[PDB]
RNA sequence: CUAGUAGGUGGGGUAACGGCUCACCUAGGCGACGAUCCCUAGCUGGUCUGAGAGGAUGACCAGCCACACUGGAACUGAGACACGGUCCAGACUCCUACGGGAGGCAGCAGUGGGGAAUAUUGCACAAUGGGCGCAAGCCUGAUGCAGCCAUGCCGCGUGU
RNA sequence: CCGCAGAAGAAGCACCGGCUAACUCCGUGCCAGCAGCCGCGGUAAUACGGAGGGUGCAAGCGUUAAUCGGAAUUACUGGGCGUAAAGCGCACGCAGGCGGUUUGUUAAGUCAGAUGUGAAAUCCCCGGGCUCAACCUGGGAACUGCAUCUGAUACUAGCAAGCUUGAGUCUCGUAGAGGGGGGUAGAAUUCCAGGUGUAGCGGUGAAAUGCGUAGAGAUCUGGAGGAAUACCGGUGGCGAAGGCGGCCCCCUGGACGAAGACUGACGCUCAGGUGCGAAAGCGUGGGGAGCAAACAGGAUUAGAUACCCUGGUAGUCCACGCCGUAAACGAUGUCGACUUGGAGGUUGUGCCCUUGAGGCGUGGCUUCCGGAGCUAACGCGUUAAGUCGACCGCCUGGGGAGUACGGCCGCAAGGUUAAAACUCAAAUGAAUUGACGGGGGCCCGCACAAGCGGUGGAGCAUGUGGUUUAAUUCGAUGCAAC
């Protein structure tokens, strides 16, 4: 427009906000539960759901859902968050990762095994 | 919806229940044992369970349920055993077939049954500030029709007296005339607390009044532990348990029992009085209204059918055209 | 909004211009051309991205600067207000014959601990580099390497 | 580097619904689960679990975390605010921004050369060297700046020295609800003193409080007053906006036209700054007709601290002051100049047998239709939302939240300014088609209507539903089952 304005006020993009905010570009980090729980999907796409609050080292509680479909996580357990979000159920924004610390791997899955960190089988 | 997926998947899910209750470690390990309960608080998305052991457990709802309401006792599980010990973790696996059940009306929204497995509904009500049997007389059919045992309680009484009673009991006694069940009382004063507590006796029942009509008054004055707020000015589905045995669904709206249509050859089989009135008339279609020759009108106005019930009566049958 | 503040006189001080300084004088100086006040930040060449212009940055290597346990100090000196000097107050620390003392890993390696995570308490003076030295040479965790890491990049291959 | 064994010791992981390259069999049955997205699964799922088959990628792979890229997704290049987010009500003016027409001028900007400067490594052009590559090395190019010097002098700049079409000015008119102040009347009505007069009046889909024989209502006369100023009057006018309507006087602002004469760029915009602000409310103090939040009765209703009725305070009008929001709207920033028009509106005038109402021009602005044009559309379209230029304001998805907190203001309300967290994944637009109406209109048919005979009661047959039965076979039921 002018000149004179943009002499005086910069132009101005967005500044992004940060889906999360477990932060410090977070890659990982402990948490530790709170306990595991529960809690509705969404209205037309449901399903039930293993998450549960962590109790955050960098302090900030959220709850996370659990992957997969195997299961190890007790009220006070140790673990270890990545982001993600069920897109279908509120408030979640993390994953903790399988297999990592307090749990291992679910049974048996065979494709994507990674993805559920889990072992090479016999072959 | 669908009308037949509803059905083959009816079958499923009924199934689920009889499968699951043949033995348990198979169906393991999320959740536990299947267990009996009965639906006391709806959450909307979630529902209170009371279990046999008599705990009772927030649960999730399976989307598979079509449904549920308050006053429904059924199979349930919670997470596992160790998931319902740190906070109340549950889940309801499917429901029972509702023997004894009631609906509301409504208008655009349908009906819905209120609450199920009820073995009498005592119909509250209150003096204060002014009375109306024709709320009564159209609950006085549901009863009938849905096969349920109605209690009528005038409560409140303690808010009368000499000229306020008087006009009170008399006025009712048409419920003790006609052979109905009524026991006038006063939750602010404990008045009648005796007969009530006895016909609640071994009976599972519940008590629904219209707008303010001392509901909470009573279910909090029978039994009322840690909670007796239900009361307060002039204000508003969880069928709570009771002192002496029986449990009343509360949910904030079924105290206000409006008036659904049914059929229009039932209307006259509401009130088995009729039994009498409808023997012989005029007009062999004579909808007992200006007819020549009538029976039920040649009774109303004889002394013996109360003209209170003859309008109550009609208006119900010109309130369901009201669609 | 600014007091030793702005200048101007005087002196004093620095290797040197100056309020640098003391003393003296004047009463300015400053501000939307955002002073000042606040939050956050090593700076920079770069680096990544983008057709570009720009955008996001600022590891590694090189220029700059600043810091060396918390602070506040000068001295010494070519040169320092001086990481592995000095003194003081300080917090720790630690030792002690309880009188007093000793200590400084934003080096190197390793330790704790912190964390999502980042490697040996290895080797060498051979080269290059530097200190000191008259060379000799000595010293030099700079450095050359060697150890570890599929961290990235590249290649090769695991068979035809 | 030479050598010897021997296929030996060495391939993985993801993905394959669509986007987005890749498909089947089972299991599962809105469960378990997925996942970037849209979304998948409630009995044949290419998406879940398993299996196979193909696609990809490679010692490496995926995922997660990170940055920009895509994104022209702040828009210099390179967006937008008539209706989808976005023009402040509205004005005025200092900083500022922008600048009619001549010359001179400087050489400030500009330009141009030139003089320098711009570590090295990157990078790039070109080459070479490590078996290739990465890498390395050499050379060039480049690193698009600052500075200085010597000019160049079109424009911009500064000043100088000029002009006239901008502006401004004088003059002469017009029209106009421009205001402010003070008068003043009528219409009507509240209330009144009475006239007449009478049961009822008043109120309503029905009713009631209320006034009603104390004479209401009604009628007539007078009077008091309160509030607001019909018909005109308008698709009208004037005003910066908000708005401003009886007639009269006083003080006052702006707009426009015409001969003209005059000045001489004195202008445009404008942050801040200034003043003004539809209705609420405030001061304080009056007032008080009508109306009317609150409040009180009556009614309605299942309830009805509603709509309706009797009403009624606050308020309303006056002053005064304070309060500062308006869908403060043409939902359309400012000032300027342009580019097709037709009918129109109200005011001005030249000229022209006005001989007439006037004709033909000529200015103002505003309506309605409207080309190109412009536009996502609708649409707009010489009064532009076209083409432009200059200035100024704003908008950066939805909720969050016009809130919080700070601020400032303020009697208080409250205004103003304006976030975060988060959460959502789309909201939003318009246009398109149908459906949709207790919308409206337009038709007929035994729809009504016009008649005929009916059916409906009464006794009997089909049937059928209830009820019953050991069985009372199975299906057909709002007209379209019987
Ligand atoms: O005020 C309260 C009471 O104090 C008063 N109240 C209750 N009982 C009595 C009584 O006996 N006497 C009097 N005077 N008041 C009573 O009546 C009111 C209603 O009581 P509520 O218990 O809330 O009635 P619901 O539960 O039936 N109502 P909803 O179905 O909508 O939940
Ligand atoms: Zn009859």
């Amino acid at each position: 427009a002018t000149v004179n304005q943009l002499v005086r006020k910069p132009r101005a993009r967005k500044v992004a906000k940060s889906n999360v905010p477990a932060l410090e570009a977070c890659p990982q980090k402990r948490g530790v539960c709170t306990r595991v729980y529960t809690t509705t999907p969404k209205k037309p796409n449901s399903a039930l759901r293993k998450v549960c609050r962590v109790r955050l080292t960098n302090g900030f509680e959220v709850t996370s859902y659990i992957g997969g479909e195997g299961h190890n996580l007790q009220e006070h357990s140790v673990i270890l968050i990545r982001g993600g979000r069920v897109k279908d159920l509120p408030g979640v924004r993390y994953h903790t990762v399988r297999g990592a610390l307090d749990c291992s791997g679910v049974k048996d899955r065979k494709q994507a095994r990674s993805k559920y960190g889990v072992k090479r089988p016999k072959a | 919806l669908s009308k037949g997926q509803q059905r083959r998947v009816n079958a499923n899910h009924q199934r689920r229940l009889k499968t699951s209750k043949e033995k348990p470690d198979y169906d393991d390990n999320l959740f536990g044992e299947p267990d009996e309960g009965i639906v006391i608080s709806r959450f909307g998305m979630h529902a209170d369970v009371e279990s046999a052991d008599g705990d009772v457990h927030r649960c999730n709802i399976r989307r598979t349920i079509r449904s549920l309401v308050t006053g429904d006792r059924v199979v349930w599980r919670p997470g596992k055993p160790a998931a319902e010990g740190v906070n109340v973790k549950g889940i309801v696996e499917a429901v029972h077939e509702r023997t004894s059940v009631l609906t509301r009306p409504d208008f655009y929204d349908g009906v819905k049954p209120i609450a199920a497995n009820i073995d009498q509904i005592v119909i509250v009500s209150a003096i204060l500030p002014e009375l109306s049997l024709n709320i009564i007389d159209r609950y006085l059919v549901a009863c009938e029709t849905l096969q349920i045992e109605p209690i009528i309680v005038l409560n409140k009484i303690d808010l009368l007296d000499d000229e306020g009673m008087a006009f009170v009991n008399e006025q009712m006694d048409i419920y003790r005339n006609i052979g109905y069940r009524v026991l006038m009382v006063s939750s602010h004063t404990q008045d009648g607390l005796k007969p009530l507590e006895e016909a609640l006796t071994g009976r599972i029942s519940i008590f629904a009044g219209q707008s303010g009509v001392g509901k909470s008054s009573l279910l909090n004055a029978l039994l009322g532990l840690q909670k007796e707020i239900l009361t307060n000015d002039i204000s508003d589905a969880r069928l709570y348990h009771f002192p002496h045995g029986g449990d009343v669904i509360d949910s904030p709206g079924v105290r206000e029992f409006g008036l659904w249509h049914l059929e229009p050859e039932q209307i006259t089989q509401g009130f088995v009085e009729f039994h009498d009135y409808l023997g012989l008339c005029k007009y062999r279609d004579c909808k007992h209204d200006t007819d020549p020759g009538c029976a039920i009108r040649e009774a109303v106005e004889e002394g013996k059918i109360a003209e209170t019930r003859f309008e109550n009566y009609h208006r119900i049958l010109e309130s369901m055209a009201q669609v």
